[PDB]
């Protein structure tokens, strides 16, 4: 039970540079602890083995540093392939604590995100149910204000949001929240309205219909 | 090599394989690894394989139980009623990963989604690029798989991953694409097709007798 | 340095006793990791691998000693390894295995250095003569062929042609005896064998045993002393994954205090890690604490002080 | 009597350590009975509650040094405590905590009487200067502030402005380092701080090194020792629920023959017990182990001899 403390929460950088990342320790493990490379849908890959040693060929580019608290995991030769979950976990005490989680991202620049809302569909209002999905796609970062105005009333609680990962093509990301409302609560307002506040955009952009308008 | 294999993907409201490969058993400590969905590593417990040597975490004593199958050379996680695991040997490092097994804390039953789409034709008021999107609704269990008129526009494909519902354990996906306004006579089907219910949904959208 | 510049020699081998299993000796002192350990303070680490030790399949027994052949020549084979790496001039760090390994470990470095002493660390004497033995079983028989004194009475076991005693009774001492059988203490009496079991540990302390004993080693002349270590000396508490756990052992801190010695002695020169088994692991944590008992045994061996080090710059900058 | 007439003051406070929990130091030490332990014997205890230390938000840190303003508060609303608590002439049994809080418990203690002598137990030296550190833990950091030798290697932490260094290095004296960075070895053996890490106590005897060690402070004067004392110095089969627990350890029967030469001394006169951490007990039994062996040693500080003790009156009657 030695809390591994990952100091970069999550991370975004170029195609370029070192990317040095931080694991410190709660207590002297003294150079007792690995890195790891769980790419998305995978498990898990072993980088390290005690602050050092490059293990089976894992190619040329990630040195650490020990001695013997505050452990590092360099990126020394970036190879933007290599953006995913890092893990650091320690061996030498007992249970076997991981690390949290360092998300290394594809840093190009701020976008802002083409937003499209989207009206319940008649199929859903023949559902008894209405889910207006707004759009916020080809954007960067995921730093993202969605605020649903029906008739211009901040609502909440009724919405789901579904981030997308960092794309290879464009490093972008494409959300949309999805204001699941019943039939009844539909059909007592027309304006929907999706204010939405990107880095992005220089204005809270709120993108609205009405009911029965398209 | 060191290769593994897993099973299997359940749904309960509970035993997970582990099959060792490729290489001389009993030379290698079977070590259980959870990750809840979003999250990071939850370490669980290391038998050995000449004997059941327990030492499981402090929080997973009492729901999670290796067992030892050390004639053929599997090994056995069992569980009592949310999260993906793994089977791991080489307990100071950790390189010998297993598949990935999906456990689902569930109580929901088997069902294909209902889609609510919009698909215009990128002809809702004025804009050149305009985009459209299905709206896949209450399925169970994971995944669907979209494809855009059998996969045809591929270009502006925006999965978006399975948000789940509070309402009854029917997760919700969305898959929309940006065509162009000069795209009019094209219509653009997702082709959802939840496959542990056999359910296949096509779909597009019409306008409301416009200008 | 002189010290710490490190040759590791594995040795994956069980034949010289029943218990199958330490053979995956070197498998977990490797992957508990130990270079890595090493490295820190200024260790010149060369691994030399894990020796290929072959399978005789028709080991026909002595009467009482079981599978000879295999163990002389894997000690063979041992000896000339070990005598190799201190012809590079490093430390001789040998893990195994087992005791029977031992004779070749002691072997080959008497070949390069005639004039060392044994401190030999383990719950048993292991003073066994094939004479004198009742399992026959060779961890408990390694003395008996490197002493001088026992020439004559050694019988000529098949495999160990190639092997000559080379140091005398005067010139090792046994730290921990705790199990002892009559055939050894008789031995042990008779050659005049210094020896401190734990009754005179218990006696003076730990720290005037290790004064008496280099006194009685390098009080006459400065001479390279070859530690030979088992893990069974320790108390198992702290030890519990090995082939003969005895009760009423060393305690960790003991241990620890003995190493540290010998390292700032200087004139360590060959290192022996043997009877590590982690199929005798109850739980795997016990092998766990095993392991880390021992690398911390090794480490302690090669400067790592609790009072801990310093690399010699000015860390006021 | 002058002895055995305490202050109690708890000091609930974790924020120079990362695991929160040790906060739950006096509710636990107090729950568990302390005060009425102590009262059989003639202790006049008087507590004086636990300080209420403030929760500064923006607690900014240094480069390495983290939450610096918040220990300094603490310390200095500590150090206010202990000194007052000092004019009543009682003998300040502090306890916390963590050893952030012994910079206040040692500057307030050397307010009242400068001459006093450190006997700093714990498995770590403490003496990390916010340019040695690595952490930046500030319970790796109290003895860096106190030493006067350091002036100048002290940058001025925010914070830390009330702090005045105040023994020498010749009046602090530790015992059971068993865990030490390469800084603070480097500056350990700088100072010329005496130490007894364990490898001179296994070398001694804890007879002899407490021997040496009264001889070494009190040997030219008759001054007011003060004892701090770390959990972890101990070992941690005796003593688990703590913030560092390093194997290899004081036995208890050690620390208690600490703590009775202390007593005999009787030049006792600031006690501090840090790094008590209920929540990291693996049973709640680990803690109960833990806490009793700690309430042990404050009550072995106090007069409560393993021989026993008895009130001056004819129990023949
Ligand atoms: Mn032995
Ligand atoms: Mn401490």
């Amino acid at each position: 039970e030695i809390v591994l403390t990952q100091s970069p929460a999550t991370l975004s950088l170029s195609p370029g540079e070192r990317a040095t990342l931080s694991c410190r320790a709660s207590q002297r493990i003294s150079n007792d602890l690995h890195w790891y490379q769980q790419k998305p849908g995978q498990a898990p890959r072993l980088l390290i083995k005690y602050a050092s040693q490059s293990i089976s060929g894992i190619p040329s580019r990630f040195s650490g540093s020990g001695s013997g608290t505050d452990f590092t995991l360099t990126i020394s030769s970036l190879e933007p392939e290599d953006f995913a979950v890092y893990y650091c976990q320690q061996s030498n005490s007992w249970p076997r604590t991981f690390g949290g989680g360092t998300k290394l991202e594809i840093k190009r620049t701020v976008a802002a995100p083409s937003v499209f809302i989207f009206p319940p569909s008649d199929e859903q209002l023949k559902s008894g149910t209405a889910s207006v999905v707004c759009l916020l796609n080809n954007f960067y970062p995921r730093e993202a204000k969605v605020q649903w105005k029906v008739d211009n009333a901040l609502q909440s609680g009724n919405s789901q949001e579904s981030v997308t990962e960092q794309d290879s093509k464009d490093s972008t990301y494409s959300l949309s929240s999805t204001l699941t409302l019943s039939k009844a609560d539909y059909e007592k307002h027309k304006v929907y309205a999706c204010e939405v506040t990107h880095q992005g955009l220089s204005s809270p952009v709120t993108k609205s219909f009405n009911r029965g308008e398209c | 090599e060191v290769q593994l294999v897993q099973s299997g993907a359940e749904v309960k409201k509970v035993k997970v394989s582990c099959k060792a490969s490729g290489y001389t058993f009993t030379d290698y400590y079977m070590n259980w690894v959870r990750q809840a969905p979003g999250q990071g590593l939850e370490w669980i417990g290391v038998i050995s394989p000449y004997n059941g040597g327990t030492t499981y975490n402090q929080k997973f004593k009492g729901k999670a139980t290796l067992t030892v199958d050390k004639s053929t050379s599997t090994a056995y996680m069992e569980l009592s009623s949310t999260a993906v695991y793994y089977c791991v040997y080489d307990l100071y490092y950790f390189d010998y990963w297993g598949q990935g097994t999906l456990v689902t804390v569930s109580s929901a039953s088997t069902k294909g989604p209902s889609v609510f789409p919009l698909a215009p034709c990128s002809r809702s008021t004025s804009e050149s690029t305009a985009a459209l999107g299905c709206l896949v609704k209450d399925y169970f269990p994971e995944p669907v798989t979209v494809s855009w008129n059998s996969g045809a526009l591929t270009s502006g494909v925006h999965t978006f991953p399975a948000v789940l519902q509070s309402s009854g354990l029917y997760s919700l996906s969305s898959v929309v694409t940006v065509p162009s306004s000069s795209l009019g006579t094209k219509t653009y089907t997702c082709n959802v097709d939840h496959k542990p219910s056999n359910t296949k949904v096509d779909k597009r959208v019409e306008s409301k007798y416009g200008p | 340095a002189k010290s710490r510049t490190i040759g590791i020699i594995g040795a994956p081998f069980s034949k010289g006793q029943p218990r199958g299993g330490v053979e995956e000796g070197p498998t977990v002192l490797r992957k508990a990791g130990l270079l890595e350990k090493l490295k820190e303070q200024e260790c010149d680490v060369k691994d030399y691998g894990d020796l290929p030790f072959a399978d005789i399949p028709n080991d026909s027994p002595f009467q009482i000693v079981k599978n000879p052949r295999s163990v002389g020549k894997a000690s063979e084979q041992l000896a000339g390894k070990v005598a190799e790496v201190k012809k590079n001039g490093r430390i001789s760090l040998v893990l195994g295995g087992d005791h029977s390994l031992a004779i070749g470990s002691i072997s080959g470095h008497a070949r390069v250095h005639p004039d060392l002493g044994v401190i030999w660390v383990d719950a048993h004497t292991d003073i066994n003569t094939p004479l004198t033995t009742t399992s026959g079983n060779l961890h408990g028989q390694p003395v008996s062929f490197l002493l001088k004194e026992l020439k004559g009475k050694i019988p000529d076991v098949p495999g160990f042609s190639w092997v000559t005693p080379c140091i005398s009774a005067k010139d090792i001492v046994y730290i921990g005896l705790r199990d002892v059988d009559p055939g050894e203490h008789y031995i042990l009496k008779t050659l005049g064998i210094k020896y401190f079991s734990m009754t005179e540990v218990d006696r003076l302390g730990i720290g005037k045993v290790m004064e008496e004993t280099l006194s009685y080693l390098l009080g006459r002349k400065k001479r390279p002393i070859h530690l030979s270590f088992d893990v069974d000396g320790l108390d198992p508490s702290f030890t519990p994954a090995t082939g003969t756990p005895v009760v009423g052992g060393l305690t960790y801190r003991e241990g620890l205090y003995i190493t540290e010695e010998i390292y700032k002695t200087g004139l360590l020169s060959g290192l022996d890690i043997m009877e590590v088994n982690p199929s005798l692991g109850k739980t795997p944590e016990e092998v766990t604490r095993t392991v880390n008992t021992a690398v911390a045994i090794t480490l302690a061996c090669f400067g790592l002080a609790r009072e801990g080090n310093h690399k010699p710059i000015d860390y006021l900058n």
